Parts: C-alpha cells; structure tokens; sequence
C-alpha cells in the first residue's frame, strides 16, 4: 500500500520490543501478590470493619 | 477547641453561599433544553445551524434552547454518545439526497438505528431531520438515479393515504419521501416503546420554519413527559 | 502488496512467540496458590454520607491525598470539591464547557483539573491568589475528547484522549513534552504507578499498554479482555494492575509475569464494568458496573465478597481514600456516596 | 487477544459465487452480534449485512439483498457469507466485523475508519 | 331506619379504608427518598387534606354519638376549613399539572410557595369571614344550624368556583391527552383509563353527579343517588392513594430495589 506499510513495521518493532523482556514465573508472582496482601492486611480498613471510635465517617 | 468551632461556623456559611449560587444555577438549568445536533458530514446540518465540540444560543418564544454541534471528534461514537442520555431531543440531519450517492442514506439508517437501541439512549426522543428536499425532488424528476436499485422494496411501495403533500408536487417525489420516511419510521417503531419518540420532518437546508419544528417537538416531549410522570399516556 | 502481507506475516509470528514466551511461565495459576488462603468472609459496607447539590450525571470524582477533600464533576458544568466529613461544599467551580468527562485532584492540594468533550484540559488553581477560583491554564494539544488525567505533580500531568493517544504536559508551558502513541482505539481511563514512573491505559482496543513516562515508549501491552476496557488501575505493590471492561469481567494482569493472574466475573453479571479500585492492602477489588451496584472481589480469589448497592442509577467513578478509610462512588443519579 | 480472520476470497467471474468464511478467536462468539463490511476501491467502508447472537434476526443492505446469505455457527466460532450473483461493481475488500460489545442491540462504529474488532479483510474482484 | 343505616355502614367503612390508605401513602412517599419532587409534595399535602377532612367527620360523628358554648361552634367552623381545604387542594393539584402541560416559566420554590398559600391560606380566607358572619349577624348558639341562604354563600361560591375551574382544567387536559394519542387503533381504551384515573384526582365526580343525576327529582332514584353519591365521596380517598401510590409505576419500582437489595 501506500501508508500503512509505515504503521506495519510500527507494530513490527513494537512486538520485536516486546518480544525481549525478561518474565518471571506466574507462580512467583501470585506468591508476590500473596505475601503483599498479607504483610499488610491488619493496615486495611476495609477488611477488618474497624471500631466506630477511630473511624472518622461514623 | 473554639477553634474548631470557628472553622465550622466558616464551612457552613461557605456551604450556604454555594447552595445559594447552586438554587440560581438550577433554575438556569430547568428552564433550558439542551439538543444535540447530529449528522454527516454532506448532511447540511452545517446551514442548518447557520473546537471538540461547538454551541449555539437561540430563543425561541422566550424559552431557552441549547444545541451542542460535535467538532473534532473522531469518527467512533460509542463512547461520548452516552454524555447525551439526558438531552432533550438529538435532533438528526439526513441527507434525502444520498441513496445513491456510497449508499449514504443507508449509512444514517444505520446510525439512526444504533442511536434508537443504545441502552443510554433508550429515553431520548429524536428529532428527524430529511434535508435536502429540493435535492430530492430534482433527481427524482430528472429520473437519471433510481431508488430501487439500492432500496429493493421501493418498487412495491405504495404512498400512505395520509400523506400530505405540498401543492405543486410530483407524486413521484412524494413518494419518494414517504418510502424514506417510513424506511426511518420502520426502525423507530420497531422497538420504540413510549419512552422515546420520533420526529419526522421534510425539510430545506435553508428554511425559516427549522427553529419553529424544533420548538413544537420539544414542547410535545416535554408535555408527553409530564403526562407520563402522571401516568396519564 | 507484498511488503505489507510479509510484514503481517511478521508480525503474527512474533505475536506467536510472545504467547509461547508467556506460556512458558504459567507454571500454575494464582487461583491454585491461594487456594489454602483464608476467605475474606462477607464485607458489608453501610452509607455514612450521600453528598448531593449535582444536577445532573457524575462522570468523574478524584479522592485528596488528605483523604477528606474530594473533587466531583458532573454533566451541568460544575467542579464541586467536598469535605467528606461534614458532607460541606468547599468550592463550586462554574465550567466553560459543561461536557466534563474526567477529573483530577493535585496531590499537593493546590489544582484540580477536568476535561471532557471540549479536547481541552483545563487547570484550576485552588489556593486563593486574591480569593477566588479562576482558570490557571488550558491544554489544547489532543484532537479528542479528554477521557482521564492524572497530577504527576505541579506541573506536570498525563492525560488520555478518544484520539487514541496520551499526552504529558508542562503546566507552565502548555505544551505537550511527551505523546504516548499505540492504542488502536479511544483511551478510556489511565492509573499511575507508586513511584510516578509508569502508567498503565485502558483503551477500546481490548489492550492495556505499560508506559515509560520519561522515555514516552509502551514497555508492555496486555491482552486478554474481550470488549472496551472503561477502568484500569495498579495493585499498590505497582507489580500489578487490574481492568474492567465492557464484556463484564474484571481481570488482574501482573508486570513481571507479563500476563493475566485472574478474572473477576460471574454468571448473574452481564453489564460492563465502569470504574475499578483496590482497597489500601489490595486484598479487595470494588467495581462499578452498568447495573447500579457495586461488586467487592477477594484479589487471591474469584468468589464476591460483597456489594455496595446505594445507587439509583449507573455507577460511573469510584476511589478508595490514601490510607483506605472509605471508598466514594459517583453515578449518574448526581449523587456521591461514601461507603465503610 | 481478539483476532478475526476471513478467507474466502478471489477473483470470480460476473455471475459466479464465491463463500467468505471467518474464523474467530479470543471472545465468546454466541455473545455478540457478527455484521460484514466492505471498502469498495476509491470509497468508503459501507455496511454489508449482519446476524444476531442467536442467528434468528438478519439484515441486507439493499444492493445485496436476495443474493448474500449470511450465517453463523456458534458452535465453530464462524461466521459466513455466501455470494451468490457477483457483480463488477461487488469488488471490494471485505472485513469481517464484530459489534463493540457483547449483549447489545445497538452496533456502533462497525464501519469507522479505524474501528478495532475487525479483520484485515479477504480481496474479492469480480471482472473478465 | 335500617335504609339510612345501610347508607351508614358504607359512609365509615370508605371513610375508615381512605383515611388507612392514605396514611400508609403518606408513609410510602414520604420514606424512599427518591420519590420526593413537587408533584409528589402536592400529593401528600392532597393526602393530608383528605385526611384532615376524614377526621374532621369521624369527629362529627363521635360528637353526635355523645350528643354547646364552644365545642360545637368552634368543631362546624373546623369542619368547613376542612372542606373547603381538601377541595382547594384538588384545585391546586389541577392547576399544577395545567401549569406543566400548557406553560414553560416558573420558579419552583416561587410557586411552590404560592400553591401552599392557595391550598391552605386560601380556604381560611373566606371560612373565617363565614365564621364572624355566623357569630355577629344571628348569634347562633350553634353554627351547625343555617337560617339565611345568603350568609351561606360566603362559603359555597368559593367552592363552587374551584370546581369549576377544576372541571375546566379536566376538559383542558382530556382534550391534550386525546391530541396526543391520535399521534400515536384501540385509543379510546387508552382514553377512558385515563379519564378514570384522572376523575379522583380533580374531583370531577361531584359536576359529573349533579348533571347526570338531577337533584331536583325524587322517589325510588333518590336513594341509588345518594347512596352513589356518598359512596363515591368516601371511596376519593381510598382511589387516589391506590392510583397515585400503590399503582404507580415509580413505587413499584421502588419497593422492588428495596426488596433487592435485601436479598443481596
């Protein structure tokens, strides 16, 4: 064609970039998360319903 | 904590300053209709109403309109279509002139069909506009340009025996505008409960009575709305 | 044109390597990791205040980094800014254009900004100069219309447009410093990182993009949702982000795995999703939808927790305060509701 | 990754018929409303036909109307259109193209410019 | 006695099942939060003035169950506000939706206000000089007793007035909701159900009565129509709280979303 050969090699070289990164196991990632929740679910509010006296909306 | 009381004397009268500005700005509000313009590009919508979006001011018997016209937008409108559930009508501009001419005519049926069953739209009554009547009527006569080649079902239509037409007035032509008509009424019926209405009307690019059209359909909206909120309709 | 057919061909090749790659990591799924996890339970948040004097819709709200101011924009060209508290209007900003689609509140307190249909985002200086609330400058760069904004800091901030593009700008200036170009569709919505370095965007394309914010270039795209996406928003780790879309599923994608984690749906939800929050450990994943509830999702978990079904009409913005006291909704029914 | 892939085309005689096949992948394919759309050399994008969810609600645009047939099998995710009398004037490239959203009666921007959730389109020339 | 008695039965039982409905509407309305508008505020002032009145005759009727200074006096003067309250309330609802259908300009709080000052103040503006009347020129011991046609007439031309006027905006509205469904085969279905519904709203029963059925001839027909007459009036009130609160359509919305949100 005339313009999109120019957004084809765009969306050549954006995949080519893509294409080399470095990923980790979806394993090590979900345990990531898992740890991340935990390390800080007694600093959510909204998980354990917190006493009506320190909460500023009652 | 005198302090802290003073600082709320402070909001509440901050609060009541701006709920008193708010009561002038809703009157203003209620007492305008807002109308969303909308076409193509070739539609003449652009004499009609003669930057992401554009505004215009008419009054028309001391009531309040306000037309919003869409600018640099792209051409994808699924998603800024909804800013416009609670307008009073969208007024839609059709070119008459384009069923052959790209089946544009088919195209704004189309539009006008994803506009009449959008679940946000499925409340907002709109007010169809068949431009370019002269247009029409010259290539109908001239006979050069056929409907039925894109409009099969053309040929076995028949003019509605409530058809008014203008005087000096071809019954071809009348016909013609009927079968567009009633091709645009077939989607507005089809699903077209009593929430929502739509306006019909043979126009010019260039007419005096466009203003007049608008206000009458507004005015009927908004009593048909009143009547239902009684469940009188 | 052969040039153009070998190019797809190239193209669909590396698309094939980038699934395999993928592949390859998904050793287990994150449903199965935290399978021995405790539930949550059952989350049941009441209405403490229902903020009302909009006139029409609400399309966006943004939370202060204060967690008590919040600034509201609705469809009759109005910019409220709420004191949560006491449920009292601090400002009412009149607006040019009464089209306002987005709006962001400065972390530092002293701007808030909004755009919408008019392609202009338009900053307003908070702090009182003499007294009073004006414009302190207008961005006119995009050539659609503004669908989100985000503060980096003072001067600077990241907008996304239906031009399928995303934009920083120098406030001083008023000029575009950097154009994120890729998205193939209208971006909807945007979230930035912890950090300021990155920035996820949600488009109509069905695809997340990751940003560089100094280099301008997409790092990651991610795939896997069915229809437009309307909401995206990072796990504050900054490792993950989750999205809602159209085609009602939430999903979780993660960075470093470069794929999807989990989705977020069910089989008695049909309407798309509107907006999309984590809660302040990110246990919790709250979502607006069409329908005028609002679901909470366990992150570690596909099971509902509970609903926060306040609203009259369809959900359009919600946000969890900084330090996770409460979460705000808007919908189109003028109403902001704060829900703990 | 929602993909849309449609094969079928060719050059073809006036008179003849040619089957456009398009398979789909990356979505629920019962759930949305499947259309197709053709770009005529030198013109627009113009609305072809469309079938519903369920393949029980058809529409023809009228140049095309009693020699297309369009159908679905939801069951192999995809969709058709069967040609029937081509004419000169039926060369076009055409697209296979799905509606925005799943559920929904209204099908918008389906023929844009731009418009994501279409195919990269299957060449049918009608000449001699 | 027992041909009055039935008459009796009828007169309380439809007083006692309006002034229950109304109550339980007022209660409906005034909870939701969401129906609260102007048309909605009319109605439960409506609703209040039918339930003044409701009072107002169960009062009457233990006060003749008992049976003079002031307690009778001072009760008949109440009666009349009463009366003539609930029927300028009608009035005022009428001119509302007259005023939504054929007018554009209007303040809401402005004429909010005016139409509290016509539905309550208005009644009392003419009962009273009734009521000074009625102490000064023949200083009754009791006001329930009438002796003179024309000091009557401080009360009934008021009235009168309001029903007609209220009539005329019955027409007014009829003739707009036929306009608009020849618009749209089966209309005259469409207009007789909204015909019936607005009949209970602006009272147009009593004109209806009094031409219908001559009040000048009596016999056997006196007794059906007193007996349609009294039935009619007492079942006002028990109509318009079914139609404007319990089949309306927004209500039932609500309760639904009410009872929705319980089961999740």
């Amino acid at each position: 064609n005339t313009a999109s050969i120019a957004q084809a090699r765009k969306l050549v070289e954006q995949l080519k970039m893509e294409a080399n990164i470095d990923r980790i196991k979806v394993s090590k990632a979900a345990a990531d998360l898992m740890a991340y929740c935990e390390a800080h679910a007694k600093e959510d509010p909204l998980l354990t319903p917190v006493p009506a006296s320190e909460n500023p909306f009652r | 904590t005198e302090d802290q009381r003073n600082e709320e004397k402070a909001q509440r009268e901050a609060n009541k300053k701006i709920e008193k500005q708010l009561q002038k700005d809703k009157q203003v509000y209620r007492a305008t209709h807002r109308l969303l313009l909308l076409g193509a590009g070739e539609s003449g919508k652009n004499t009609i109403v003669k930057s992401g979006i554009f505004e215009t001011k008419f009054q028309v018997d001391k009531v309040n309109f306000h037309m919003f016209d869409v600018g640099a937008q792209r051409d994808e409108r699924r998603k800024w279509i909804q800013c416009f559930n609670d307008v009073t009508a969208i007024i839609f501009v059709v070119a008459s002139s384009s069923y052959n001419m790209t089946n544009r005519l088919q195209a704004a049926l189309k539009l006008f069909d994803s506009i009449w069953n959008n679940k946000w739209l499925r409340d907002t009554s709109v007010i169809l506009f068949l431009n370019k009547q002269d247009l029409l009527a010259e290539k109908v006569l001239a006979g050069k340009s056929k409907i039925e080649d894109y409009f099969p079902e053309f040929a076995r239509y028949t003019t509605p025996e409530d058809a008014t037409p203008e005087p000096g007035e071809d019954p071809r032509v009348t016909r013609a505008k009927y079968f567009i008509r009633d091709e645009f009424l077939r989607i507005s019926t089809a699903s077209g409960d009593g929430r929502h209405y739509c306006y019909p009307h043979f126009t010019c690019s260039v007419d005096t009575e466009n203003i007049r059209r608008v206000f009458n359909d507004c005015r009927d909206i908004i009593q048909r709305m009143h009547l239902r909120q009684y469940e009188l309709l | 044109q052969s040039e153009l057919d070998q190019l797809r061909q190239e193209a669909e090749q590396l698309k094939n390597q980038i699934r395999d790659a993928r592949k390859a990591c998904a050793d287990a799924t994150l449903s199965q990791i935290t399978n021995n996890i405790d539930p949550v339970g059952r989350i049941q948040m009441r209405t403490r205040r229902t903020l009302r004097g909009h006139l029409a819709k609400i399309y966006a709200m943004h939370w202060g980094t204060d967690s008590r101011l919040l600034v509201s924009a609705s469809q009759d060209g109005k910019l409220i800014i709420w004191d949560s508290y006491t449920t009292n209007k601090v400002h009412a900003i009149p607006l040019r254009s009464s089209w306002v689609m987005t709006c962001a509140y400065a972390p530092s307190g002293n701007y808030v900004a909004c755009g919408g249909l008019d392609n202009i985002c338009s900053i307003y200086n908070l702090k009182t100069r003499e007294g009073n609330v004006r414009v302190s400058r207008e961005l006119a760069g995009h050539t659609g219309y503004l669908s989100c904004c985000r503060f980096l800091d003072d001067n600077q901030i990241v907008t996304s447009s239906g031009d399928t593009t995303c934009a920083l700008w120098d406030i001083e200036t008023g000029q575009q410093t950097t154009t994120f170009t890729g998205h193939t569709g209208d971006v909807m919505s945007l979230s930035l990182a912890p950090d300021t370095r990155l920035f996820v965007s949600g488009a109509c394309d069905a695809s997340a993009k990751l940003w560089d914010v100094r280099e301008g270039m997409c790092r990651q795209t991610f795939t896997g949702h069915e229809s437009d996406i309307n909401a995206i928003c990072f796990f504050p780790n900054g490792n993950a982000f989750a999205t809602g879309s159209d085609d009602a599923t939430c999903r979780l994608f993660d960075l470093r795995a470069d794929q999807e984690l989990m989705t977020y749906s069910h089989d008695n939800i049909i309407c798309g999703i509107t907006s999309v929050s984590f809660s302040k450990s990110g246990r919790l994943l709250l979502a607006g939808y069409d329908d005028f509830n609002c679901n909470v999702w366990d992150a570690l978990k596909a099971d509902r927790a509970g609903v926060l079904a306040g609203h009259d009409n369809r959900v359009s913005c919600l946000g969890v305060t900084d330090d996770g006291m409460a979460v705000a909704t808007g919908s189109w029914d003028s109403f902001l509701k704060i829900w703990n | 990754q929602v993909q849309l892939q449609e094969s079928g085309g060719g050059l073809v005689q006036p008179g003849g018929s040619l089957r456009l096949s398009c398979a789909a992948s990356g979505f629920t394919f019962s759930n949305y409303k499947m259309n197709w759309v053709r770009q005529a050399p030198g013109k627009g994008l113009e609305w072809v036909s469309d079938i519903s969810q369920s393949g029980a609600s058809i529409s023809y645009t009228g140049s095309v109307k009693g020699r297309f047939t369009i159908s679905r099998d939801n069951a192999k995710n995809t969709l058709y259109l069967q040609m029937n009398s081509l004419k000169p004037e039926d060369t076009a490239v055409y697209y296979c193209a799905r509606c925005p959203a799943p559920f929904t009666r209204d099908c918008f921007d389906v023929t844009s410019t731009t418009y994501a959730y279409r195919g990269q389109g299957t060449q049918v020339t009608v000449s001699s | 006695e027992e041909q009055l008695l039935f008459l009796y039965i009828i007169y309380t039982v439809g007083y006692a099942l309006s002034f229950s409905a109304l109550v339980i509407a007022s209660a409906i309305l005034l909870g939701f939060r969401h129906l609260h508008c102007t048309r909605n505020y009319i109605h439960l002032n409506l609703f209040a003035s039918f339930i003044l009145r409701a009072l107002s005759v169960f009062i009457k009727d233990a006060a003749l169950k008992w049976m003079d200074s002031l307690s009778c006096r001072l009760v008949f003067l109440l009666m009349q506000y009463c009366v003539a309250a609930n029927y300028y309330w009608l009035l005022v609802e009428g001119v509302y939706l007259y005023t939504l259908l054929a007018f554009s300009v209007f303040s809401e709080q402005w004429i909010f206000r005016l139409y509290v000052s016509i539905g309550w103040g208005v009644p009392l503006l003419f009962v009273v000089p009734w009521g000074i009347v009625k102490y000064l020129y023949e200083d009754e011991g009791c006001w329930t007793r009438n002796s003179n046609m024309n000091y009557w007439l401080i009360i009934r031309l008021p009235i009168l007035f309001a029903i007609g006027v209220n009539f005329l905006i019955f027409v007014r509205v009829i003739c707009i909701v036929v306009s608009k469904l020849k618009a749209n085969t089966d209309i005259k279905c469409r207009l007789a159900k909204s015909t019936l519904t607005l009949i209970p709203l602006l009272g147009t029963h009593e004109v209806i009565f009094a031409f219908v059925m001559d009040e000048h001839a009596r016999g056997t027909l006196r007794f059906i129509k007193l007996f349609t007459e009294l039935s009619f009036t007492s079942f006002q009130g028990l109509m318009v709280a079914i139609l404007y609160c319990f089949v309306n359509n927004e209500v039932q919305l609500e309760f639904r979303k009410s009872w929705e949100r319980w089961r999740l």
